[PDB]
């Protein structure tokens, strides 16, 4: 039965008297009775309509969400201060919905739609506009040689995936597969990179608890191809992730505290996810 | 806490010598905000390198640098005279605290 | 030839849409999927699981182990309720961080009977009955027993059997229910009742506890998706 | 070589994949519901009258 | 260009310090202060930031050090409220400046120091 | 026959009960070995069977008015435990299930109820405000020793010598989830009424098809008084929990020299 399929319908119960009990059960066991309203209620018969389509694990990640806010600008050329392309490790850890959302689940597949937004604005008294800029964005995946200026042999992009960007455009859109090394992504890892052995010094040993890679998805690296206009422009890109044939294959319950850090730490004070009720007051 | 550095290093002119910056788990490794700083005596610190091998204006080509796990290292290549003075190792230290080394005096022989 | 029509609402980025686009990496060999234990295809199964009320929320024993445990008591009878909630599951704050709330908090709409589950905790020699009820809304709340024996109920005897369900029939003037606490749109009122005390020999302890859960039957469900209000990202 | 499926209330609607690679597909949707007893499954099947 | 107070020599007691920055530079960037004592090497004390008056305190002094701000003049003042001998050192003002090219936590722009004000010594006998 | 009395035997270990209630096999997939359309390593893996698929016990453990809960990480837990911990530190790639199965004995004058709860990627909070992802390695893997929920959360205030340990909130399931919600895992409830022992049968769950079993634990166990023991006697009565665990078609395939991790 597809997800569009009608639920069952409740058949009709009359009165009972028999020792066929259903209402009592072991919780101790670990399961649930799968009861259904007509064998402990006296029931009418009726068709059921409704159905679980849109509670479909591909429909409830269709909406997209921010992961970053990247800033650029393009420098007066008076200026003696150089001109800021960003860099941006690529993670979902940094946004609290998207990763409450994803840690939902222990263990998924699912291919990345990244859509980049881009807005500009000016910083100065001046009214020397600018023309129309073009922005350029690079997968720099891992180990790949991450720039260090704006107009570095780095940006030929001889084998990095790229896009350039007009402004006023529509927003830019790609799909990426699914990158993963192992079989499925992995958003909690109890374990360790490297464990510390007797022979090795204390600091060779050590490594971080949970930090299953460094540099797992990749980088991504954007600037302006502009030359120095003589009014300064700044601007902030948005990067928009939309899950994509996404499968789950382990429930966990959602987080409360108000998370910290890349990690499941939770910060002193804040470890107050309830309110007062009193119990006997509806 | 602090960086650890050697207290002193030396070389005579035209040598090639390299400073190292070992630091501990998070701080260098974990992320990428690792700059030194140099400054001579009765002067405050200048700025030689402030990402990992990222150089700014006004600074001559001879200053590099670069990473390899929990250790990031200043390279001088053709000491030179002038360069004598104290250069100090900066990085930051897991959430929102920062971080100085002990320091390196070269001495150009 | 085909010359075209530009139609309103090109150039828009829909956060929603389900539109193809370009491949970044061409020429991918994705790894294959191995069958990993515990593949989830719709949160409604999901929702189907039991997951405890915190029922208390006093003063003092909120934000702490204590929540989840009601106390009862070998007392003389009275027909004061032992707990009552009010069933709008995710706004009611006793049932709004359990599981089931958890998921419709993620939605606005939602259908089916809910199952409402109660553990008792006490030791073999303890016995008692306990009278679990269900009120439709548009009454008065019961105050006392003698009102809430009008509406569904189940009569549970704590005997050999640990626990005992109670089905929330799907009563609504609605085909779907709001998860906001609008008034049109109540679920009523839910209540425990002592049928008799809980009786208990000497030398046994004199206080003990139930534990309850709720959870989904199979009418259950959900369709219009929206953002939880429970996280806040702050500095 | 289009695909055709209809639109629950019948109206077809038709679709072409554009692209070589699968990750430039169109989520078709049309998932596939399963039984939930996976996430309740002890070893023995009971439904009335359980043993402890 | 930045600008600091006098030089201070009492023991024991309370000591402020000032530090003045042009108004851009003080509205839109963090102010650190860093300390210098003889040969010992650079020690951070603390972030200002006079656009939202956070303020985060290393745990080395996070007790006798505070800090404080002052738009009207584009200044910002610190006071150490008890004095030790080891505190005998040259001091630094410091605005940060120069971004990173790496975005920090996905939302924010890190600034490394690079203007340092002239410093003012203190010392701590008697 | 009936459902309360049950028996399992693996290897030359058996344990028989009772007051059992009917096992629960989690996510419903029994363990088996690696099917060869899913086997990445190309070398001939070591199949123990018998020799270390047998009922090892961990340390006993005792609990009282004022305990907490207490936590165990697998396959750690086991590294201790005989031919099946040298098989472990030897070879570099293994995987396995395991049966958990745990015995709790108490008379029926006695009340209380334990949360056996099994917790796929068990991870755990930090001890510092500061210094996330810190905990190190000795303090991250007690063994068959365990570890202790706490009551309050109460951070490391001395950074000259951080001390890089856990402090897991109990309420919190010490990731900061809430208690309630611990359900969605597989899990057996205790009620010493009811039942005096609950056992949990886990199918290797990982994103790999086989991993390193020192660098990675795949499950971790959570026993939590879900209602406090209580006796007649007000002199703080005690009583004993035993956590027993078999491996189940467990295999190794890369073989090395000898891991002697700086646990000391």
């Amino acid at each position: 039965a597809t997800s569009r399929d009608a639920l069952p319908n409740t058949e009709a119960s009359g009165p009972t008297h028999s020792k066929e009990i259903p209402a009592l059960t072991a919780v101790e066991t670990g399961a649930t009775n799968p009861l259904v309203p007509s064998d402990t209620v006296q029931t009418r018969h009726v068709v059921q309509h409704r159905s679980r389509s849109e509670s479909s694990i591909e429909s409830f990640f269709a909406r997209g969400a921010c992961v970053t806010i990247m800033t650029v600008d393009n420098p007066a050329s008076t200026t003696n201060k150089d001109k800021l392309f960003a860099v941006w490790k690529i993670t979902y850890k940094d946004t609290v919905q998207l990763r409450r959302k994803l840690e939902f689940f222990t263990y998924s597949r699912f291919d990345m739609e990244l859509t980049f937004v881009v807005t500009a604005n000016f910083t100065e008294t001046n009214n020397g506009h600018a023309l129309n800029q073009v922005y350029q964005i690079m997968y720099v995946p891992p180990g790949a040689p991450v720039p260090e200026k704006w107009d570095d042999y780095t940006w030929q992009t001889s084998s990095n995936p790229s896009i350039f960007y007009t402004y006023g455009t529509a927003p830019a859109r790609i799909s990426v597969p699914y990158v993963g090394i192992s079989n499925a992504y992995s958003h909690f890892y109890d374990g360790f990179s490297k464990v510390p052995l007797k022979d090795q010094s204390a600091a060779l040993g050590d490594s971080l608890y949970g930090a299953a890679s460094l540099n797992d998805f990749g980088i991504l690296a954007v600037r302006v191809v502009n030359d120095h206009n003589p009014t300064k422009v700044t601007s902030k890109i948005r990067v928009y992730l939309k899950p994509k044939h996404i499968r789950v294959w382990c429930p966990r319950p959602p987080r409360a505290v108000a998370y910290y850090g890349p990690g499941v730490d939770y910060k002193d004070g804040t470890l107050t996810p309830l309110s007062t009720k009193d119990l006997t007051t509806y | 806490s602090a960086l650890t550095q050697p207290a002193s290093v030396s070389g005579s002119p035209g040598q090639s010598i390299t400073i190292s910056c070992t630091g501990t788990i998070t701080d260098i490794g974990y992320y990428n905000y690792v700059s030194w700083y140099q400054q001579h005596p009765g002067k405050a610190p200048k700025l030689i390198i402030f990402d990992v091998t990222n150089r700014p204006s006004g600074v001559s080509d001879r200053f590099s640098g670069s990473k390899s796990g929990n250790t990031a290292s200043l390279t001088i290549s053709g000491l030179q005279a002038e360069d004598e003075g104290d250069y100090y190792c900066f990085s930051h230290r897991s959430n929102n605290i920062r971080v100085f080394g002990g320091g390196t005096k070269l001495t150009v022989l | 030839g085909l010359p075209v029509m530009n139609t309103p609402g090109s150039n828009q980025y829909l956060t929603a849409d389900n539109f193809q686009s370009p491949c970044a990496l061409p020429e991918f060999d994705v790894t294959p999927p191995i069958d990993i234990p515990g593949e989830v295809k719709n949160m409604m199964e999901l929702a189907e699981i039991d997951t405890m009320i915190p029922f208390d929320l006093s003063a003092t024993k909120k934000n702490t182990m204590e929540m989840y445990r009601v106390r009862l008591s070998d007392k003389p009878h009275t027909d004061d309720p032992i707990l009552c909630l009010s069933l709008s599951p995710a706004s009611d704050p006793r049932l709004s961080h359990t599981m089931l709330g958890e998921i419709l908090n993620y939605y606005t709409h939602w259908a089916g009977s809910l199952k409402f589950t109660f553990l008792f905790c006490g030791s073999m020699m303890a016995t008692g009955k306990l009278l679990v009820s269900y009120a439709p809304p548009g009454a008065d709340p019961p105050k006392k027993r003698k009102e809430a024996m009008l509406g569904t109920h189940v009569i549970w005897d704590i005997g050999l059997q640990s626990s005992c369900t109670m089905v929330v029939p799907w009563i609504s003037n609605t085909t779907y229910r709001q998860t906001i606490d609008d008034s049109f749109t109540e679920g009523g009122y839910i209540s425990v009742f002592y049928q008799t005390r809980i009786v208990v020999p000497l030398s046994t302890p004199r206080e003990m506890d139930i534990l309850g859960f709720v959870s989904a039957c199979n009418d259950f469900s959900v369709r219009l998706l929206r953002d939880t209000t429970h996280i806040e990202q702050k500095a | 070589g289009a695909q055709v499926s209809s639109q629950k209330v019948t109206i077809n609607y038709t679709t072409i994949n554009y692209y070589r690679d699968s990750a430039s597909n169109a989520a078709s949707k049309q998932d596939f519901s399963q039984d939930p007893s996976k996430f309740t499954e002890p070893i023995k099947d009971v439904l009335i009258k359980t043993a402890p | 260009l930045v600008q600091s107070g006098a030089e201070l020599k009492k023991p024991g007691a309370s000591v402020k310090f000032s530090c003045q920055a042009s108004g851009f530079t003080f509205t839109t960037y963090d102010i650190h202060w860093v300390r210098q004592a003889p040969g010992q090497g650079l020690e951070w004390m603390g972030m200002i930031s006079p656009s939202r008056d956070s303020t985060i305190y290393a745990q080395k002094f996070q007790g006798r050090v505070t800090m404080t701000s002052d738009t009207s003049t584009s200044t910002v003042y610190m006071e150490l409220t008890s004095l030790r001998s080891e505190d005998t050192a040259l001091y630094y003002c410091a605005t940060a400046s120069r971004p990173s090219a790496w975005v920090f936590r996905s939302l924010y722009t890190y600034y490394y120091m690079d203007v340092w004000g002239t410093g003012t010594t203190v010392t701590v006998s008697s | 026959y009936s459902d309360r009395v049950l028996q399992l035997t693996l290897g030359n270990s058996t344990i028989t009960t009772q007051e059992a209630a009917n096992s629960v096999v989690a996510y419903g997939r029994w363990p088996e070995y690696l099917r060869d359309s899913e086997a990445n390593p190309v070398d001939q893996p070591t199949e123990p069977d018998v020799a270390a698929c047998r009922f090892y016990t961990l340390d006993t453990v005792s609990w009282t008015k004022e305990s907490r809960g207490w936590w165990w990480k697998l396959p750690d837990a086991l590294r201790d435990m005989g031919l099946f911990g040298q098989n472990m530190y030897y070879h570099y790639l293994g995987r396995s299930g395991y049966t958990v199965h745990v015995q709790c004995n108490a008379s029926k004058f006695h009340q209380g109820a334990l949360g056996v709860f099994a917790v796929p990627e068990m991870c755990l909070a930090g001890d510092s405000n500061t210094t996330t992802m810190h905990t190190s390695y000795q303090n991250a893997n007690p063994g068959e020793k365990g570890g202790t929920f706490t009551g309050t959360f109460t951070p490391d205030n001395n950074q000259t010598s951080p001390a890089r340990r856990f402090c897991p909130v109990d309420y919190l399931l010490g990731n900061g989830t809430l208690l309630g919600n611990a359900f969605v895992f597989p899990h057996q409830i205790i009620n010493l009424r009811t039942n005096n022992c609950a056992t949990l049968v886990l199918p290797y769950v990982n994103s790999l098809s086989i991993d390193s079993m020192v660098k990675h634990n795949n499950w971790g166990i959570a026993i939590l008084p879900l209602a406090p023991l209580n006796f007649a006697s007000e002199s703080s009565p005690e009583i004993p929990i035993t956590l027993t665990i078999a491996p189940m078609c467990c295999e190794f395939n890369g073989l090395r020299n000898i891991t002697l991790p700086r646990l000391q």
